[PDB]
């Protein structure tokens, strides 16, 4: 990458002049001058070569004797914009360091305002370009109130301010008194100064902090960039000043900063490149380590390792021992974070001593795990960060020699961290320590083979952490049962779900390599484990216990064995237990218990596909009771988590069932089965809405031995109870799982010919198509809204599971009829307007379209439809956008099949709600129209059939109203021109017959305006259709309504206006005459003798 | 109140056939786009596909704002009384 | 605060380095650092106080300091011994009536406490001209062998050709970067 | 005494709430120095929930300024109301997400955010009766929304019960130029749809039209749309800080305005549109000030309430006025009979009067609504925004940083329920 901007950049500061004159100009050159500058504050070195040119642009206008007070100001917002950007200390090198820029630029600091927020740029960059040029060789009196006075008073005046230019007073000062001549003359003024101002300020008054902060930072500075034989002296008393200020005890984390970091300057001044007052330092750091701000325990580690690194063995060691000290399991995590810190500060320079680490590695171990849950969420993630920061320093601290004995407490607690942390900082953290450990000792087991894998962007996917990195990382002996462990004793005890499950599936990626040690050792910890009175533990003590017996069983099956292979007759007698001493201890109860709901679950299925011993047993009818009740109390359970449940439960009843409830192969216990169906049917006609989807789930989740020779029963069961029956009209879950559990069987019976009570065949096939049909009309409204497109979507996705079930199976059973309905409405719903909706039907016909194993036989306009619908412009089209399936939709209306449904589908988008939506449909119909306007047979046909849908579909407000839009929008366009020729056109008579009756004694305001607007449209018809649009319009003008009438009057006025022909020459313009000075809003009385003359002139009736 | 508290003056224009002289209507306010477009086809004998309006306020000359959305009113625009629809096709 | 943020802000200060060169008036001090970068050297004017510039050599981004040689100017290098990595010292061979001075300065500076940690480099200049005591004779004269504290490297140079200037710059660039990993 | 903790994110997020902090001072007898200096009692009666009592009887901002550069920290500081705010709630570094969503919510943002968390406990601490957060930041970068989004999951694992009010700004191609502005603005809807209890929305196309064609602007600026959002967000927070017969403080408010757990992102407005300039205009009356606040060029959004279902509606009036007056006028309004009649003004539609009303004008109101019609501007996204996930360009950037594929996949399923629910409850009608 380079500055690309280069030529654009130096035009928009040429161009500056030019720009100053005005206010808006100016912000938008400063706009984009901001945006330019801001894309390189991530890499700003891009601009070192081109920073020396461009100041040079922005100073010479500055130094200009004919530059106005604007024009100085952009160049000084512009050189603040680029130093903020950069950086003024690589930034100010560049500046003008000569002794003749110190007058033209200490003077031309004395002609700015300090109250004036507008341009307060200007006062803040000049001191910086003041303490560059003090940096000349030369002396202030051969150049000679003085120079060095207004200095010092400036410094002063600045250092008070709460605005940026107290950060560049303090530079100034720091870079001023730190001189020669000036040091020797102007210090001990200053530094009395600002001990006055310390012991004048205070923390309460806004001024005083301010105050204190200015002083603080610039006796830091002073500090700083001072010498060390000349600022002890008054470093003693500085620091007896400082002492009684009481920042530690004050409300504000800025002072506090400022009072460690002049403490700790003062501390590295008083020693050598130990005498007294470096005790009170030390102990004030040590105080200060426990802050609950971040930046003030980093400064305090650092100006104690900065102290430690000039201080003899003995005082080293007594820090060590004091910050270690600050690790006991009374203190705070900010106690930990702070001594942490200054450990990694210490090891940094390598001060720490080996017989150290013998307790320091121990802290370690306690750090790069710290979890303790604080009520909501868990602390422990700055620790962890600390620690990271500690292992990575640790590689250039100590020596490999004296690290050898902790390489497996340091590599192992390394690997540990960076794959299973919740966190992405601290894993990424950890991996840049184990990377340059391996770099510099290079001790660790497989070092390039953890850093090939675990890389920089590997890491960041937590998913990928869990499985791929965790296995590969563990397929060696070294990281196969620590992992375990600390999962097992940790991550297994978390207090988020999402974490539980991550590490059970690690757990059961790992068992794959280690089935010993995750069956002798790892089994008996988490059978007992079960029984805690926590309820996340147990919740990942019933998960860790279901995927070990799921891999084991997985195991067995490689060598043909079974689970128990591995389970003695312990493990299986306490997994036996778990669904029996929570039942005992009413966990199952509660919030809580739909925990132990979403547990025993998983450990119904898991059990259930290893073919566990339990055939014939108390606690199959425990595990069977204990769904039931979990399906039918589904009402009582959160809307969040209420589809997951079902669905566990579904599949655990499925697995149970097709494990356990098989006496023969191919058979099932009659009595069993008699008891099951019965209740299952039964509770089908539970007023609860819930416990009637979980039924119909469950039933349809039966696989196919178990509905031999009762199939029948079932399916006539689940075509009842599927039905808008009078009491349950607003049941659209019901339906929508019905007919979910009515296609699961159907597609796992299959076909099979002469077994009509056991599998599907052709006398039932009629019954399943015909409930199918049924139940795809469904309209329902309530108000929750249009719930009922939950089941359509439902019904399509059954129309495909069975069309391509009997295709590839028996074909000839679908009958022609049958497939024409289905694909009319598979059409009519891909017209809808909704997205999704419309994406899903658009599929569905795409996949039934283009399904060749065999083709599906009877397909109206199949080589159309596969023209119209490439193989390519497929996965590329897409349905959701509207603009990307009105024009590709709108064109089945071709096809005299697929005239009528998509018609009607497409009335509802055309005349909808949404304004995006309406525009493309009627953007398609205008495109589609366009091609079909010259032969009179199309738009006959047209207006035949759109004639037919709105005289089938009257009175229907779902489809009447659309439709009069839809109408009044063709109309606008003019799409019946031809028509308008003759006189009492048929699609202009029939039309206007259907719009009276359809708006008549109407009390809507919405389907009112439709119909004036089509009435008001239909007057270009000539002939007795225009006679009587106009009476129908003058009889509705008398409206209770005042907006009824003022909007008709105003769409009398518009079609008048446009049409010319319907009044004549010295008729129309009386009309208009009498339209204009008319209220048609005001009372009625006086607006009838307007309409009667309006009638009388127009030749309207008198009614 | 009068229905003649509504409309709005304007004069229209033909960039593109300059031998055509002006002429001012009034239109309502609460006319739609698709309206004036409608209107301005069946006069020109220009189809409703192959039009674009514009307005211009004498307040600031030389500016020419786009009316896309032909669902909106020319209120929604800020249309004021006197304002100049230029049309290109 | 982690290694995100402390690892990226280390990697940034160990590619900078800064060194001053010092020395008396006369030696070619203005001429070398122009021969450096590569710049005409037919006229150069007494620097009356100082100059900076920037140069990039094998990705180590450097920051020569020029200050002038006077008198009245030696009362004044204080200012610029902050963050000093390098001391270049450049001693004019074809001079013999001046040398022993040129010693003098060179024993205050290595007792400062704030030029300490960094490295000293001698150039003997004007090695092309005839009486220029060659850099064996110039390496007693100065007395290198006594310094101990800090590690130094003789090496005669010429600022007209300009030979032995990029030899000894690898030896200097090396020397501060096996130390940049761990000071102690 | 509930009390509000504000913060601010990205520069567009710290600029509007500088402005609506400045505007409310101007409002509520504040000074720059943070002293009272008032003419009424109606001003100190809500003001503990916006500011602090300190020493000397001072009223301090309760504002937390984060960000990622320190340009735009550096120029609100020494702006006019800039030494009234604490210095020590000022948290900003010298890089920035960049853009860049991945970087602002991973990167750098968890760099900064375990510092920002301290001061927004400290801040937390002193309020008595907490209500909550309300964020404002925009839709359009890495570090502004990144950051906003971050502390508001910060925000729901360690104030979960606690209101979470977002007044973000959705971006605009007529404003901006970079690429993957829509991924920005896809993403955070994600954070912003599970982590909110209100969201208003505020469109930055909307406002342009509104500059370019109403107030009839040459060139419209940062600080002309930053004016309006200004003006918006005081008009919004009017009965939180003032008493009267609507006394729905933050919790109240979106008890009586969120119907929905997952569909609540309003639509404000505002009547009289002032321009950045001057503010001297006629004084409107109750009806034209009712009839004028429900059209859709008063909207901050481009959305059309007419084109949808209206769900909730509140009406706040400030100036010389009455509550019988607008109560007498809202039941004419809601009358076919009477010529007084409108549209798109539903019986479900409170109403509220402000004693103190906004500077420059003597008679105001602001409509806030929640609409389907907001639907049409997550739309708007969509199409933006899976235009570009099916090539996967700059996914790599989130990618190789920590994002993956899922996140983008539930973020993409997510906004499609929202719109399919948004497009059915449009048709919902009961009788
Ligand atoms: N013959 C010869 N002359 C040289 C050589 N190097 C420098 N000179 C000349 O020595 C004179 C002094 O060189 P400068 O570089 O200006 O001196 P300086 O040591 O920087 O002195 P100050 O300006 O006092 O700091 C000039 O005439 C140079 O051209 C060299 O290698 N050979
Ligand atoms: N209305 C309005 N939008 C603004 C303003 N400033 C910036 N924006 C918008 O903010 C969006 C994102 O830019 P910023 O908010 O400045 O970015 P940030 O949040 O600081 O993020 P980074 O660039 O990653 O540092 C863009 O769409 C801008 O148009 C402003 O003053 N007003
Ligand atoms: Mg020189
Ligand atoms: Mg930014």
């Amino acid at each position: 990458e380079a500055f690309g901007e280069s030529a654009e950049t130096r035009a928009l500061l040429g161009r500056l002049r030019e720009v100053h004159g005005g206010g808006a100009e100016r912000e938008v050159a400063l706009e984009r001058f901001r945006v330019i500058m801001d894309k390189y504050q991530e890499q700003p070195h891009l601009l070192d070569p081109h920073l020396e040119w461009m100041m040079n642009l922005l100073l010479d206008i500055v130094q200009d004797q004919t530059s106005p007070a604007s024009l100085v100001h952009l160049a000084f917002k512009f050189l603040y914009i680029i130093t903020k950007v950069r950086g003024y200390k690589t930034f100010l090198r560049l500046f003008p360091h000569e002794v003749a820029d110190v007058e033209p630029v200490l003077d031309l600091v004395t002609i700015q305002n300090p109250k004036d927020h507008e341009a307060w740029e200007t006062r803040y960059m000049l001191l910086l370009w003041l303490s560059v040029t003090c940096l000349i060789p030369f002396d202030f009196s051969r150049l000679d109130m003085s120079i060095m006075d207004r200095i010092l008073q400036i410094a002063e005046s600045y250092l008070i301010v709460s605005d940026k230019a107290r950060d560049a007073a303090a530079v100034l000062v720091s870079r001023f008194i730190t001189r020669p001549d000036v040091k020797q003359s102007k210090m001990a003024e200053f530094l009395d100064w600002s001990l006055c101002n310390l012991a004048r300020s205070s923390f309460q008054t806004m001024q005083g902090v301010i105050t204190m902060d200015g002083t603080l930072q610039a006796l830091a500075q002073i500090f700083k960039h001072g010498k060390r034989e000349d600022c002890l002296p008054y470093a003693a008393t500085v620091l007896r000043c400082l002492d009684g200020c009481r920042l530690p005890e004050s409300n504000q984390t800025l002072l506090r900063k400022l009072g460690v970091k002049l403490v700790q300057r003062l501390g590295l001044t008083f020693l050598k490149p130990v005498p007294e007052g470096v005790e009170r330092v030390i102990e004030q750091l040590l105080v200060g380590l426990k802050d609950k701000d971040t930046v003030v325990r980093w400064s305090a580690a650092k100006g104690i390792g900065r102290m430690a690194g000039r201080l003899p063995r003995a005082l080293a060691d007594d820090v060590v021992g004091s910050v270690l000290d600050c690790f006991s399991f009374q203190e705070t995590d900010k106690a930990w974070h702070g001594g942490c810190l200054a450990l990694a500060e210490l090891g940094r320079r390598g001060l720490l001593l080996p017989s150290r680490l013998v307790d320091v590695v121990a802290v370690i171990l306690k750090a790069l795990t710290y979890d303790e849950k604080r009520g909501a969420c868990s602390v422990g993630t700055n620790v962890r960060d600390a620690a990271c920061y500690v292992c990575w320093a640790f590689a250039r601290a100590y020596e490999p020699q004296e690290l050898k004995p902790f390489v497996t407490a340091i590599s192992s607690a390394l690997v540990i961290a960076a794959v299973f942390d919740r966190d992405i900082n601290c894993r990424r953290a950890a991996s840049a320590a184990f990377q340059e450990n391996v770099g510099r000792q290079g001790t660790f087991p497989h070092g390039i083979d953890i850093l090939t894998t675990a890389d920089y962007f590997a890491v960041g996917n937590r998913s990928n952490c869990f499985l791929v990195i965790s296995v590969f990382i563990a397929g060696f002996p070294e990281y196969t049962q620590p992992m375990i462990d600390h999962l097992v004793t940790m991550k297994i005890s978390h207090w988020d779900g999402v974490i539980r499950e991550l590490a059970a599936r690690a757990l059961h990626n790992l068992a794959q390599q280690a089935p010993e040690f995750s069956a002798t050792q790892v089994f008996p910890r988490l059978l007992s484990m079960t029984l805690s009175p926590d309820l996340h533990m147990r919740h990942g003590s019933i998960l860790a216990c279901a995927e070990v017996a799921y891999a084991l069983y997985k195991l067995a099956a490689q060598e043909n064995r079974p689970v128990t292979d591995h389970l003695d007759e312990q493990a299986v007698q306490g997994l036996k237990q778990i669904h029996q001493q929570l039942y005992d201890r009413q966990l199952y109860r509660g919030l809580g218990g739909q925990l132990m709901r979403q547990a025993v679950c998983v450990l119904i299925e898991k059990l259930s596909l290893s073919k566990m011993p339990f055939r014939g047993d108390t606690v199959i009818d425990g595990w069977q009771w204990l769904i039931n009740d979990t399906l039918r109390h589904l009402h009582l359970i959160s809307s969040h988590s209420r589809q997951q449940m079902k669905d566990a439960a579904v599949s655990a009843l499925a697995a149970l069932c097709s494990e356990y409830y098989m006496k023969e192969p191919g058979e099932a216990d009659p009595a069993i089965q008699e008891e099951l169906i019965t209740q299952y049917l039964a509770e089908l006609r539970n007023p609860e809405e819930m416990t009637r989807c979980g039924f119909s789930l469950a039933l349809g989740a039966l696989p196919g031995f178990l509905l031999k020779g009762r199939l029948q029963q079932v399916l006539t069961g689940l075509r009842a109870v599927t039905h808008t029956s009078p009491e349950d009209v607003s049941f659209a879950e019901s339906r929508r799982d019905g007919l979910k559990a009515i296609a699961r069987i159907c597609q796992t019976v299959g076909v099979k010919a002469g077994a009509p009570d056991e599998a599907v065949c052709g006398e039932n096939v009629s019954q399943i198509y015909c409930a199918l049909l049924g139940c795809m009309d469904d309209y329902t409204t309530d108000s929750r809204g249009d719930v009922g497109t939950w089941v359509r979507k439902a019904a399509m996705t059954s129309l495909m599971d069975l069309t391509l079930l009997l295709a590839r199976s028996q074909p000839e059973l679908i009958e022609a009829h049958t497939c024409e309905r289905i694909m009319c409405c598979v059409a009519q719903q891909a017209s809808e307007k909704i997205d999704r909706f419309r994406a899903h039907a658009a599929s569905v016909f795409l996949t039934l379209l283009h399904f060749d194993s065999p083709p599906i036989p009877h397909v109206p306009h199949r080589g159309e439809l596969e023209k119209l619908f490439p193989r390519s412009d497929v996965a590329s089209v897409n349905w959701s956008a509207p603009s990307q399936a009105f024009p590709r939709i709108t064109q089945l209306l071709g096809l005299p099949t697929y005239r009528y449904h998509v018609l009607l589908g497409l009335v509802v988008s055309l005349g909808g709600l949404t304004e995006s939506t309406i525009r493309h449909s009627t953007q398609s119909l205008f495109e589609y129209m366009k091609g079909i306007q010259s032969d009179p047979q199309a738009l006959g046909s047209f207006s035949g059939t759109l004639l037919q849908i709105f005289e089938d579909n009257l009175l229907n407000e779902r489809v009447s109203v659309p439709l009069l839009k839809t109408l009044d929008h063709v109309l606008t366009h003019g799409c019946f021109d031809i028509f308008t020729t003759e006189e009492d056109h048929p699609f202009a008579v029939k039309l206007l017959a259907l719009c009276k009756k359809e708006i008549k004694n109407s009390k809507d305001i919405q389907k009112l305006l439709s119909g004036i607007a089509v009435f008001c449209e239909m007057v270009q018809f000539p002939g007795d259709v225009r006679r009587q649009a106009l009476l129908q319009l003058c009889l509705l003008l008398c409206h209770r309504f005042p907006l009824i009438r003022k909007t008709t009057a105003s769409q009398v006025y518009e079609t008048l206006l446009t049409y010319s022909d319907v009044v004549g020459a010295d008729v129309l313009d009386e009309v208009v005459t009498v339209l204009s000075d008319t209220a048609w809003d005001a009372e009625l009385a006086v607006v009838r003798e307007q309409r009667n003359r309006l009638c009388d002139l127009l030749g309207v009736p008198r009614p | 109140l009068m229905l003649k508290n509504q409309l709005l003056t304007l004069k229209i224009k033909y960039p593109h056939q300059l031998d055509q002289k002006v002429l001012e209507k009034q239109l309502p306010g609460s006319m739609t786009i698709q309206k004036v477009k409608g209107l301005l086809s069946r006069l020109l004998k220009v189809p409703v596909s192959d039009l674009l309006l514009s307005y211009e306020s004498p307040k600031k000359p030389g500016r020419e704002i786009e009316l896309e959305n032909d669902l909106k009113s020319l209120q929604f625009y800020s249309v004021e009384n006197g304002d100049c629809l230029l049309v290109r096709w | 605060m982690g290694l995100l943020t402390i690892l990226k802000k280390m990697k940034q200060k160990e590619r900078e380095l800064r060194l001053l060169m010092l020395g008396l008036d006369n030696a070619g001090k203005t001429t070398i650092l122009k021969k450096f970068n590569g710049e005409d050297i037919d006229t150069i004017s007494p620097t009356l106080g100082f100059n900076i510039k920037t140069l990039e050599h094998r990705g180590f981004k450097l920051n020569i300091w020029d200050v002038g040689g006077q008198k009245s100017l030696r009362s004044y290098w204080r200012n610029y011994f902050e963050s000093t990595d390098g001391l270049i010292w450049v001693v004019d061979s074809a001079d013999r009536q001046r040398m022993q001075d040129c010693q003098r300065e060179l024993q205050s500076l290595l007792v400062e406490e704030r030029l300490a940690g960094a490295t000293l480099l001698i150039f003997a200049n004007k090695q092309d001209l005839p009486g220029a005591l060659s850099s064996n004779a110039i390496r007693e004269v100065l007395e290198l062998d006594s310094i101990r504290s800090h590690h130094w490297c003789i090496q005669g140079c010429s600022a007209v050709t300009g030979e032995n200037l990029l030899p000894g710059i690898d030896w200097l660039l090396d020397d501060i970067s096996s130390r940049i990993f761990t000071a102690d | 005494m509930r009390e509000i903790v504000h913060i601010q994110a990205g520069q567009c997020g710290n600029q509007i709430g500088a402005k609506f902090w400045e505007v409310i001072s101007d409002e509520h007898g504040i000074d720059p120095t943070g002293t009272y200096h008032g003419d009424s009692d109606l001003q100190l009666d809500r003001i503990s929930v916006y500011y602090n009592e300190a020493t000397g009887g001072k009223y301090v901002p309760r504002a937390i300024l984060v960000d990622l550069e320190p340009g735009t920290m550096d120029s609100v500081r020494s702006g006019p109301f800039g030494q009234i705010f604490r210095p020590d709630n000022f948290v900003f570094g010298q890089s920035g997400a960049g853009n860049n969503w991945a970087k602002g919510h991973y990167t750098e943002g968890a760099e900064l955010v375990d510092s920002v968390l301290d001061v927004v406990r400290k801040e937390a601490e002193s309020c008595d009766c907490l209500q909550g957060f309300q964020l404002t930041h925009s839709l359009g970068g890495g570090t502004g929304s990144g950051m906003g989004t971050l502390l508001i999951s910060k925000i729901r694992e360690e104030y979960p019960d606690r209101i979470m009010n977002t007044f973000s700004v959705v971006p605009s191609p007529k404003v901006s130029d970079t690429v993957v502005e829509p991924y920005n603005a896809t993403l955070s809807v994600h954070q912003l749809v599970e982590n909110t209890d209100e969201t208003y929305c505020i469109d930055n196309e909307a406002l342009y039209d509104i500059c370019f064609r109403t107030l009839k602007l040459t060139t419209p600026t940062y600080g002309d749309l930053n004016h309006l959002v200004s003006a918006t967000m005081s008009g919004v927070t009017t009965c939180l800080r003032f008493p009267g017969q609507l006394n729905a403080d933050l919790r109240k408010l979106a008890v009586n305005m969120v119907p929905f757990p997952r569909l609540h992102f309003f639509m404000p407005g505002f009547a009289p549109l002032t321009s950045r300039g001057s503010q001297q205009y006629r004084a409107l009356t109750v009806p034209e000030l009712t009839q004028q606040v429900f059209d859709a060029k008063n909207m901050m959004a481009a959305c059309d309430p007419r084109h949808g279902r209206y769900l909730t509606v509140a009406a706040v009036f400030r100036g010389r006025m009455s509550m019988k007056e607008v109560d007498e006028q809202m039941l004419n309004v809601q009358n076919k009979n009477s010529s007084y009649f409108v549209e798109w003004i539903p019986n479900n539609v409170k109403t509220a009067v402000c004693d103190i009303p906004p500077r420059g004008l003597k008679m105001a109101v602001t409509f806030i609504g929640n609409s389907t019609a907001i639907q049409e501007l997550f739309k708007r996204i969509s199409e933006q925004f899976t235009a570009m996930f099916r090539r996967k360009a700059f996914l790599h950037w989130y990618t190789g940083e920590g994002m993956d594929e899922m996140e983008f996949t539930e973020a993409e399923s997510n906004m499609n329920d929202l719109v399919s629910e948004y497009q059915q409850y449009q048709d919902a009608t009961a009788e």
